[PDB]
RNA sequence: AUGAGGUGGCAAGAAAUGGGCUACAUUUUCUACCCCAGAAAAUUUAGC
RNA sequence: GGACCUGGCGGUGCUUCAUAUCCCUCUAGAGGAGCCUGUUCUGUAAUCGAUAAACCCCGAUCAACCUCACCACCUCUUGCUCAGCCU
């Protein structure tokens, strides 16, 4: 959902839940799942709530609405059954101290002590992704000061567009690694 | 101000000075003699004795300017003029023999007439007397309406609904629409003339 | 002892309001240049 | 008691105009987003606290086992200098 300045997100989620309560289901789920860049979020939950939001976008002041091609509502309490499995698999693994500053998604700050990554990697499963906060925490600085180079190591260029929306100046020094073709045959 | 009160504004009109002394009236002779004694300010960058100078287009360019970037504003103005000229030439080449006599190809004439077609003569003045705001009709001065036409044209061309359409192209289209008494600026003039007719009973508050 | 030291503990939550820091683009952005190029995509606070 | 003089009216209303401050007029923000925050309330035995005095190691940034303040236990003393005290 891409909102405008007059868009109220928690409010619209509230009516999206009222609709499903009126229909009648156990504890309807509809909350912001991803904060990507200003006024753009990803809502997650039951398809009825998302359809309500899509059909009442005009009332909710949503400029654009696009259903993601994903299996289900990620980053919500609906994914709770997937927490206990992952935890066990992470229990055996010995996580060391990161050599570089690795930023988290649950609270959008650097991982400090290695013994807390174990539970943060599981809370990330059922917590919203704080991408905008992470971008601020990495690139926030005074006007005029230089920005670091940015490399998107992986498929696609979505993070490039998100960074462009978040910080234009940080985006000026952004580049993407081509994983579909290579200029030179090494 | 860095000019003393004695300093007077200069007169750049070139043909005024070539006026024969015989034509000069006694009052005009007196003022010409008086200006001799007065101190004159340096002519500002801008107006010139050029025969192609147009104060209306200069004011429009200054009103489009952002952050003092006058080069870009003049570039946009000349691009708009060229676009209007080329559109009129294209429409002229494709017109019938009798239809070519009523097709104006002078961009300056089109610009002036389009701005004149958008000038409102009456406006409103917010006035709160009884604790509630009251919009009262008032006759607009000539300068006020000349300014309002320009401001409405520029604001209409600055709307965000026009996505990625460059300013010269939008401005030429709006100018050619207003030349024919069409478009949203003419409608904004009409909706002001109507909303001031709907409150002709409030003129008694003036 | 209103002086000097040892030991441990002290981690806080809610709204309602005020301020501050960041990006916010087509009159834009990147390269060459420093201006004739190529690509991308309502309230209210101040001032004159 | 007759006639007259000066008035004041800390005067009251209207009439005409000077009628500038202040509105209206012009420009740019602020209503959005993410943070940190001042205040207020409530809480604990305790203080939510302050870094010309910590940590940092692109930029910043939280407690730091810091440190001064505070709570609970204690200890030093004629001691630094006829001492000492950010009362
Ligand atoms: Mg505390």
């Amino acid at each position: 959902v891409l909102g405008q300045p007059q868009s109220k997100f928690n409010f619209a989620c509230l009516e999206a839940r009222e609709h499903c309560k009126s229909l009648g289901i156990e504890n309807p789920v509809c909350e912001v799942s991803n904060y990507l860049f200003p006024d753009c979020r990803v809502i997650s939950g039951h398809q009825e709530a998302l359809r309500f939001l899509q059909k009442n976008s005009s009332k909710f002041h949503f400029r654009r609405t696009r259903m993601l091609p994903v299996s289900g509502a990620f980053h919500t309490r609906l994914m709770e059954p997937a927490v206990e499995p992952l935890t066990q698999a992470l229990k055996a693994v010995d996580i060391k101290k990161p050599l570089v500053s690795v930023y988290s998604n649950v609270h959008a700050h650097r991982y400090r002590h290695p013994g807390h990554i174990h539970k943060l990697l599981a809370q990330q499963l059922v917590s919203p992704v704080k991408w905008e906060q992470t971008m601020h925490a990495i690139y926030e600085r005074k006007k005029g000061r230089g920005f670091p180079q940015t490399f998107e190591v992986g498929p696609g260029r979505q993070l490039g567009a998100i960074l462009k929306s978040c910080n234009m100046q940080a985006w000026k020094s952004y580049s993407a690694v081509d994983v579909l073709q290579t200029l030179e045959h090494v | 101000s860095r000019y003393s009160p004695e300093f007077k504004d200069p007169l750049i009109d070139k043909e005024y000075y070539r006026k024969p002394v015989e034509e000069l009236t006694e009052e005009e002779k007196y003022v010409r003699e008086l200006k001799k004694t007065q101190l004159i300010k340096a002519a500002p960058a801008g107006k010139t004795s050029s025969v192609f100078e147009d104060p209306v287009i200069s004011k429009f360019t200054n009103m489009m300017m952002i952050g003092g970037n006058k080069v870009l504003a003049r570039s946009l103005m000349i691009q708009t003029l060229e676009a209007v000229k080329r559109k009129q030439f294209e429409k002229y080449h494709a017109a019938s023999a009798e239809e070519q006599a009523t097709i104006e190809r002078n961009p300056y004439t089109i610009f002036h007439q389009a701005l004149k077609n958008c000038e409102p003569m009456i406006g409103l003045v917010p006035i709160l007397k009884g604790g509630r705001f009251y919009q009262v009709p008032v006759p607009l001065p000539d300068r006020r309406r000349r300014f309002l036409a320009m401001k409405w044209m520029i604001t209409e061309c600055r709307d965000k609904k026009h996505q990625r359409t460059l300013m010269p192209e939008k401005l030429s289209h709006k100018l050619l629409e207003a030349f024919h008494n069409q478009g949203p600026v003419i409608k904004r003039k009409h909706d002001l003339h109507k909303m001031a007719e709907a409150n002709r009973a409030l003129a008694h508050y003036r």
